[PDB]
């Protein structure tokens, strides 16, 4: 688990990688960190994944609320303040962590929430068991003022160091570049690393070469008018 | 694990599985849990498997050593009492073993001593050793008497570790039988329990509750 | 059963083209307190090897100690030897291995996690790591504990494989780890400005270069931010 | 307290073939998701076309081997330079992790080689200390990943002759040494998409009366 | 995270440590501490970041109330709302708020709230974990009524020996300047302070 | 430790082309005792296919009440659930008890009915919803599946080399696992039509 | 221990149930019933936690009549069954468990069958020719499966049944002091006193 | 299994011992009769904890046989009982103790006298008209109070031990499988006719 | 307890404190932790009493030896016989024992002997409970070949300090005076240097 932020002029950058595992046993190859609380305040999850998603959508519901009562899409610090009194309710049972990132009017924003309801800000950040490792690249070559390009090739690198010396990152990074009062593009797979050689020798076998006891036919289409 | 051991007139007949788990999987059905501790007695690895071998390797040397001091066959009560002392004064060091001493010695007769881990020393006509013991013992018991044919012993056997394998989750394998003649045990083949499930399924009418 | 009392900190070191470089900090914590802030932990024995030591305080000099009685056992006996049987980084690692597994056995171990780096009499670079459990490994970067996460990384960027070692130059070499230690001291707290670094080159035999600082700070960043206010 | 025993993952493979067996391991050396080591091999040659891996707590492996290696000498010396049997190094290697049956120690380890028959053999060792002949075993907590594939590849175990439906069991059949390296390449390939323990490179070491072969092929580092 | 707060003629002036750390390893170096929940009346923060927040955030909606409806709060005032919070969540939170004001009319004034919860009033204050190694130095270098410029000084020199001996303690120094002239925010790097 | 690995039991799906394969093991043992041979744990609500492993009261308590949400659904809405519609309730109910969780692990299975596409997802204790359209492996022996698989599987494969390929792996990895064996039931829907096919295996 | 036993013959139900009742280190009465007829044609036997069964088998009994005289019309075994796997649902999760195996051999008198059900205390309903609970299962399950054929008569599952019950007495320390057998069936529930 | 029994009477010391040995909850067998005899006019019956069991009884055998032939003379029952608490009275200190109850009948021929010693697993040696061992000996010490007298003749010994085997059996839900009786006497060691 | 060491231009001057509690009792609040091993060379003890007075009989017979066979121990010597039993026995003895001792060569050297059990030679040394309330004062008073009635004073200046932050840290500031003089103590009490 390796995710990223960092900070330009036009906006945020926010990747992660979509290995996910579910103990050592690589569960799958693409499940997406990403989430969406809005179409310019984007988020991605650690810890658990199931506390991530129950979360996540509850507070994507609550800013909707929001945003329509007051026809004004909120602040990024909305989301903050909504995350936070919210976890600390369950007095950090749901142990939910997330960097939260967005672009809105007010500016470009960056945040950390975690399980108790600890908060970092900074203009970079990283999250999850290989964040040190991302946390190395980043404090090298940080710059005042990265541009978009700088800051995007930069967040995409902190990643691949990350796949190389920890384990549960791995395969494609998806990236959202999330630019002040413009569309979000999706770079999904903007890197990909992976290599996927078939099998040598054909597996395939010929029919009826597996036992069989009896063979049945049923049917789930209602029953018959007549 | 199942294991089982009858005395009848004939001798005796022996007969396990081979299923060997390692946590919830079957880690291995090649296990022979037929222990040759020299010709004239088999040993079974029932219980714990490695503290079995490991101890029937050294019954192996103390037949061996008698055998040569005294110039004749050793009584099966005396092997089975000298494994019985070394496991209970070693106790407490994770010993797990249970295990049938199967021997027909004139001197005696057929003879069994189950032997045990805490160091108790039982004989019995009929001992049914294992996870899946409880199986066993129904179709044993009820074909079980002394003046059982050989033959009919023969099938009995066959048909006690069939019984086992199907219900219990730690027995499958393959069928070993021996018989423990006069002159020492005698192999009577590997039969897979897997193919004889659908000749007994078919020949009987049994295995009803069975699908079809 | 031995358990830590007073602490270490991260090695990082490095296989190059000539040789090897490794590098620590020197610190002897008491935990939070930084008790002693330059207690030097590389341990050179002879220009051969540089044994750096991570963990209890206490164990580097039980340890410092053994070899120094090492280097007269080893000068007993067809002392007109120099090169020949004479100690190599592999004869000292091995005796490190073996006592180590034995204190382990005895479910109280000498509490450190080691790296021995130096020069073979072949001139092949030695690098080859052990540590309290007993976890022997060698491969071309090779960093413990907060180092293995953080400055391993960057290495790799390097000496990705064999191939890249002989193309990796001990300037390289030099730019890589000097940089590499500021990055530890700006994120890690037990870690302290001081740093001495040690170079066996074959060539140049031991350059030992002490009480170098890390500079150039970063709070150009820390400026920018004031958080709620 | 101390942790009484490491793991360091990695997952091994010994085949019994009739002319040749193999011992395959990756070199992926690791301690929770950090990496290592990339590169640390771990089939080792002990003699006289026996190879030994003893996978999972490297640390007590390493102890395994290094008292195996002093063994083989005194075997030679006073036996006239009699061939150490397979065998009676798997009764050797027995008697080891016996040794400490208390604490007992924390490997599970395979050795291969050729029988003196001269068909390819395999045993194995379950930790509790036990060994026994075996055909096809794979070592590991990745063991009952990857042993699936091979009693459906070659053990036909399952498989009936097309057409029959399950009358006619479809008979083992015999496999050149080829196609069995490559078989052993797919099956580590697939595992290091599914699991963190294999990757970096596929050492093997083949034995045969006709020598020592060594083969080689890198895996990926995702 | 050592924190403190020390009076001069004019008022008092605010001192922090700026980072938030896991463990040994340093989260944050640029985290704010030193956090408005009320114009003239500012806060000090140890313990943990999640509890001490939750109480700031909601004394901060009670005293923008309180200004409105019942006048100007008081520092001790509002030191027993803080107060309050802490007292019934001794066990569940372990939250430990200087809270430290200038009134215009009391000048300055430290009011230190611990874990268990207490108002107690004090010339000066000094908390978080490096606070004992600078028991003794700021004890003996107490002046009543200090000159501005060497306020500003003693909390530097303070603080610099608590970053040498314990590792949690840095980043930079933060201060708010709190007097009649409104509220001043100052900014010292270990460049500046660290070799004195 | 966990109630679901006390009774064991599996579940896999597979994916082929406009057509889908969800096949299970019919035993049914709580450890030593086997109890049923022809215990089902694949069901059916329309062509939303419901698999489902773990702890035993579970799987029927919760088969009942997710009965009773998409009976619910299919009037209001007029119209049959969608095998995507039915993913995203599934997550949602298990993590509704997160507390004195759901210790089961379903799969949902099926062929969508305006797009035509074969889908598949799983889901953890108290609930995400997983991608991974080649498999999705489930119960005690969900490692030996996940190797097995992947190194046989071929992409989008025809109903009837599709049927051979999850028989295999069905077939040896239960014979590799203590608490799988004693029949087999295996779906395979090519389309709309429903083939229902008991397999013969070797019972011990 | 307290067993019960049941095998499921071609057109009734056997259930056998122990007449010794057991309250700890002394037999505390030796003769006395282990069932409650819920139906005409529908009996629950019953064991599990001691003076709990007590409870929980008499407030089951109650809920099936009251609903019966609704309908006028006997829940079947179907329904009842279903109904009981209900409440213990809720009673694993209970603050209290509340942790009795039952068996319920039952007479569907509206396909005029014989049904079986096998329910454990968590709460799983299968129909089957045979169930049990305890150490009764773990050596008869096998014994049953071998001598009985879907053509056995009810006479032959009683013969069978003495030889059942001698085993168990037998190789497990525990005894019964025999089992009182009850027959439902077709006519209704119907008692077995040779046993 | 749990009872051991034993009741001097006027002529003889009268040993009755169980012949269940349960191993778990499986009776591994059910007539092997727990019992060594340590001389013609002296037996010991036994019962306690797996593998104590064993080692114990003939290890105690052992050294009254090597005593018996050293001298040439049988030594007294008193003597002989008295050997046995000493080496239990050392086992409990040590490292590892030996819990094994025993009755130790024993007809002294000369003082033409029966003599019962129960020694319990603390290395408590009594001598009683008559005792047992285990929870079991609860229920039957009523039974020996109120019908006991000294001038009960061996026989009458015989009919009151068939009673309260009845009881032993009807109380305790395990049964111990009926008993082997045996007649420590001046005869010497001899089985009863039915038992 | 509050103990130190601190070298200047002609030696080493050893100080201590002398109150020792028993939970919230005092115990005795005279007593002697100045214990001659040897005629230059003292130690200070904290940590258990029972266990420090145990090591320092054991080592002080080891030295009477050396000073016999092999000529008189210099400063480090002792460090070593100190360390090497306090190791082996680290986790079972608790100890926390300064080894001082002066050469005429060397002038005052000071070791400092942790629990771990490690030499470390240092300007100044500082131990016990009081330790942690000074750390900061006398780095900033830290001073290197200074007088000797310096030397008097700095001790005296910071253990007030301790005292006012401890309560456990009191009673008469006992001294031994090792420079090539001789052996000189000096007692100061509470009252004087408390006020001062």
């Amino acid at each position: 688990t390796t995710i990223v932020g960092v900070k330009f002029n036009n906006g945020v950058v926010i990747a992660a990688d979509t290995r996910s595992t579910q103990g050592p046993i690589v569960a799958d190859k693409n499940c997406a960190k990403l989430h969406r609380i809005s179409p310019k305040i984007w988020c991605a999850g650690a810890g658990t994944a199931a506390d991530t998603e129950a979360v996540t959508q509850l507070i994507g519901s609550n800013i909707e609320l929001h945003s329509l009562y007051t026809s004004r899409e909120p602040r990024v610090v909305s989301a903050l303040q909504m995350l936070k009194q919210h976890l600390f309710k369950y007095q950090g049972h749901i142990g939910a962590y997330l960097i939260v990132a967005g672009v809105d009017p007010t500016g470009s924003h960056l945040f950390s929430i975690h399980a108790h309801g600890s908060t970092d800000v900074g203009y970079y950040l990283s999250l999850g068991s290989g964040s040190l490792a991302a946390m190395a690249v980043l404090e090298s070559h940080w710059k005042q003022d990265l541009t978009k390009e700088e800051a995007i090739k930069l967040a995409s690198d902190a990643i691949q160091a990350g796949i190389w010396n920890d384990l549960g990152s791995g395969s494609n990074v998806d990236v959202c570049v999330m630019e002040i009062g413009k569309d979000a593009e999706y770079l999904r797979n903007y890197l990909t690393p992976n290599v996927r050689e078939e099998k040598q020798k054909s597996y395939k076998f010929p029919r009826g070469t597996t036992a069989v006891l009896k063979e049945s036919i049923v049917n789930i289409c209602d029953i018959q008018e007549e | 694990t199942t294991t089982l051991a009858f005395r009848f007139q004939g001798g005796i007949i022996v007969a396990v599985d081979s299923r060997a788990t390692a946590g919830n999987w079957v880690a291995s059905q090649t296990v022979k849990k037929v222990i040759e501790i020299n010709p004239f007695l088999l040993g079974t690895m029932a219980g714990g498997a490695a503290d079995c071998q490991f101890w029937e390797t050294w019954l192996g040397s103390q037949c061996r050593l008698h055998e040569l001091r005294e110039k004749e066959r050793i009584s099966v009560a005396a092997a089975s009492k000298i494994l019985s002392n070394l496991v209970y004064q070693y106790k407490g060091a994770g010993l797990s073993m249970g295990t049938m001493i199967c021997g027909y010695t004139r001197k005696e007769g057929p003879t069994i001593y189950y032997v045990d881990s805490d160091g108790t020393r039982l004989k019995g006509d009929i001992f049914c050793v294992g996870s899946g013991q409880t199986f066993a013992y129904g179709v044993l018991d009820s074909n079980y008497k002394w003046d059982l044919s050989v033959e009919d012993a023969l099938y009995l056997g066959k048909r006690s570790i069939l019984a086992a394998a199907h219900r219990d989750a730690y027995s499958g394998g393959s069928v070993n039988l021996y018989h423990v003649t006069e002159d020492g045990w005698i192999y009577h083949g590997n039969h897979d329990v897997g193919e004889l499930f659908w000749k007994v399924k078919e020949e009987e009418g049994s295995f009803n509750n069975v699908i079809g | 059963t031995q358990q830590p009392i007073v602490t270490g900190t991260s090695v990082i070191s490095m296989k190059y083209d000539n040789g090897v470089i490794i590098a620590a900090d020197n610190l002897g914590s008491y935990g939070s307190l930084l008790r002693f802030n330059g207690v030097e932990r590389l341990i050179p024995v002879g220009d051969n090897t540089v044994v750096g030591i991570s963990g209890d305080i206490s164990d580097m000099q039980h340890i410092e100690r053994l070899l120094k009685d090492l280097v007269t056992e080893n000068a007993y006996d067809n002392p007109l030897a120099d090169a020949e049987e004479a100690l190599e980084p592999s004869y000292i690692f091995e005796y490190l291995a073996t006592v180590m597994y034995q204190r382990r056995s005895k479910m109280n171990p000498l509490w450190n996690a080691i790296i021995v780096a130096g020069v073979q009499s072949n001139g092949d670079q030695f690098l080859r790591y052990v540590n309290l459990l007993g976890v022997t490994y060698s491969s071309p970067t090779l960093a413990t504990g907060f180092g293995a996460h953080m400055a391993n990384p960057l290495l790799r960027k390097v000496v990705d494989r064999e191939s890249d070692i002989p193309k990796t130059t001990v300037q390289v070499a030099e730019e890589a780890i000097v940089n590499a230690m500021r990055v530890l001291y700006y994120r890690d707290a037990r870690s302290s400005r001081n740093f001495s670094l040690a170079i066996i080159d074959k060539n140049t035999g031991l350059t030992f270069k002490k009480n170098l600082q890390v500079e150039n700070m970063k709070w150009d960043f820390a400026k920018d931010i004031k958080g709620y206010g | 307290q101390f942790n009484p025993y490491g793991d360091n993952g990695g997952t091994i493979l010994g085949i019994a073939g009739e002319d040749f067996a193999v011992l395959a391991g990756d070199t992926r050396n690791i301690t929770d998701y950090s990496i290592n080591s990339r590169y640390e091999p771990k089939v080792f040659d002990c003699g006289d076309n026996i190879v030994m891996s003893a996978n999972g707590f490297a640390a007590d492996g390493d102890a395994l081997v290094k008292r195996f290696k002093n063994s083989v000498k005194w075997y030679h010396f006073d036996h006239n330079d009699k061939k150490l049997s397979i065998n009676s190094a798997a009764r050797n290697i027995q008697h080891l992790l016996y040794g400490k049956r208390f604490f007992p120690y924390y490997v599970h380890t395979i050795i291969a080689g050729l029988d003196e028959d001269g068909k390819g053999a395999v045993y194995s060792f379950d930790p509790v200390g036990s060994y026994e002949r075996e055909q096809c075993r794979a070592g590991g907590a990745a063991a009952s990943l990857i042993m699936p594939f091979l009693d459906n590849q070659v053990n036909f175990k399952n498989q009936y002759e097309p057409g029959t439906n399950g009358k006619v069991k479809k008979p083992l059949k015999y496999l050149s040494v080829e196609e069995v390296i490559k078989l052993v390449r797919d099956s580590f390939t697939s595992a290091t998409e599914r699991h963190i323990q294999v990757g970096d490179g596929l050492e093997i070491l083949i034995v045969t009366k006709d020598g020592v072969r060594k083969e080689f092929y890198e895996l990926k580092r995702d | 995270t050592s924190i403190m707060a020390v009076t001069f003629k004019d008022g008092v002036i605010l001192g922090a440590d700026s980072r938030t750390t896991t463990g040994a390893y340093i989260a944050n170096r640029v985290t704010d501490k030193l956090t408005r929940v009320h114009d003239k009346i500012w806060c000090c923060r140890s313990g943990s970041a999640a509890d001490t927040q939750a109480i700031a955030d909601i004394v901060q909606y009670h005293l923008e109330l309180y200004t409105s409806q019942y006048g100007t709060p008081s520092t001790e005032t509002a030191a027993s709302v803080f107060k309050e919070l802490c007292y019934e969540n001794k066990d569940n939170l372990t939250a430990g708020i200087i809270v430290a004001g200038y009134d215009d009319k009391n000048k300055g004034e430290v009011y230190t709230i611990p874990l268990g919860g207490s108002v107690h009033k004090l010339p000066y204050a000094i908390a978080g974990s490096g606070s004992t190694f600078i028991y003794g130095y700021c004890d003996k270098n107490f002046r009543e009524n200090m000159s501005k410029e060497e306020t500003v000084d003693f909390i530097k020199h303070s603080l610099s020996q608590a970053i040498k001996w314990d590792g949690s303690s840095g980043g930079v120094i933060r201060m708010v300047v709190l007097t009649a002239a409104g509220v001043e925010r100052l900014i010292f790097y270990p460049d500046e302070y660290e070799q004195l | 430790s966990d109630p679901s690995s006390i009774n064991g039991g599996i579940v896999v799906a597979m994916t082929g082309k406009d057509c889908v394969a969800i096949a299970c093991d019919l035993r049914l043992g709580s450890q030593s005792l086997g109890v049923s041979n022809k215990f089902e744990k694949i069901f059916h609500y329309g062509h939303v296919f419901l698999g489902i492993t773990g702890l035993a009261t579970d799987v029927t308590t919760l088969n009942e009440m997710f009965r009773y949400k998409t009976n619910l659904y299919k009037l209001k809405e007029e119209r049959a659930i969608e095998p995507e519609t039915f993913t995203q309730l599934v997550s949602s109910s298990l993590y509704e008890r997160r507390f004195g969780p759901y210790f089961v692990g379903p799969v949902v299975a099926g062929i969508n009915s305006k797009s035509g596409k074969p889908f598949i997802a799983g889901f953890d204790l108290i609930g995400c919803i997983d991608e991974a359209k080649d498999f999705i492996v489930s119960g005690t022996a969900s490692d030996q599946l996940f190797g097995m698989c992947e190194s046989l599987y071929e992409p989008n494969l025809e109903p009837e080399d599709l049927f051979e390929t999850i028989s295999q792996a069905l077939l040896n990895a239960a014979d590799r696992d203590a608490l799988s064996g004693w029949g087999a039931v295996v779906y395979i829907i090519k389309k709309d039509e429903v083939v229902k096919r008991y397999l013969k295996m070797r019972q011990d | 221990m307290d067993i019960i036993l049941g095998i499921r013959v071609q057109d009734s139900v056997i259930l056998a149930s122990s007449k010794a009742v057991t309250r700890g280190i002394s037999v505390l009465k030796d003769s006395d019933d282990k069932t409650r007829q819920l139906s005409p044609h529908t009996l629950m036997s019953f064991a599990g936690e001691a003076g709990d069964t007590v409870q929980f088998a008499e407030y089951i009994q109650a809920n099936i009549q009251l609903y019966s005289i609704r309908e006028d019309y006997e829940l079947s075994p179907q329904a009842v069954s279903s109904f009981v796997r209900q409440e213990l649902a809720k009673s694993i999760r209970s603050r209290r468990p509340y942790q009795v195996n039952v068996l319920i051999g039952g007479y569907d008198k509206k396909k005029n069958k014989p049904e079986l059900y096998q329910i454990d205390y968590l709460g799983t309903k299968v129909e089957l020719p045979y169930g049990a609970h305890g150490y009764s299962g773990f050596y008869t399950f096998s014994l049953l499966d071998h001598h009985y054929r879907p053509d056995m008569t009810t006479e032959e599952g009683l013969d069978l049944l003495k030889l059942c019950v001698q085993e168990l007495e037998k190789r497990m320390p525990m005894d019964f002091k025999g089992v009182i057998v009850k027959i439902v069936d077709k006519d209704g529930i119907r008692q077995v006193d040779d046993f």
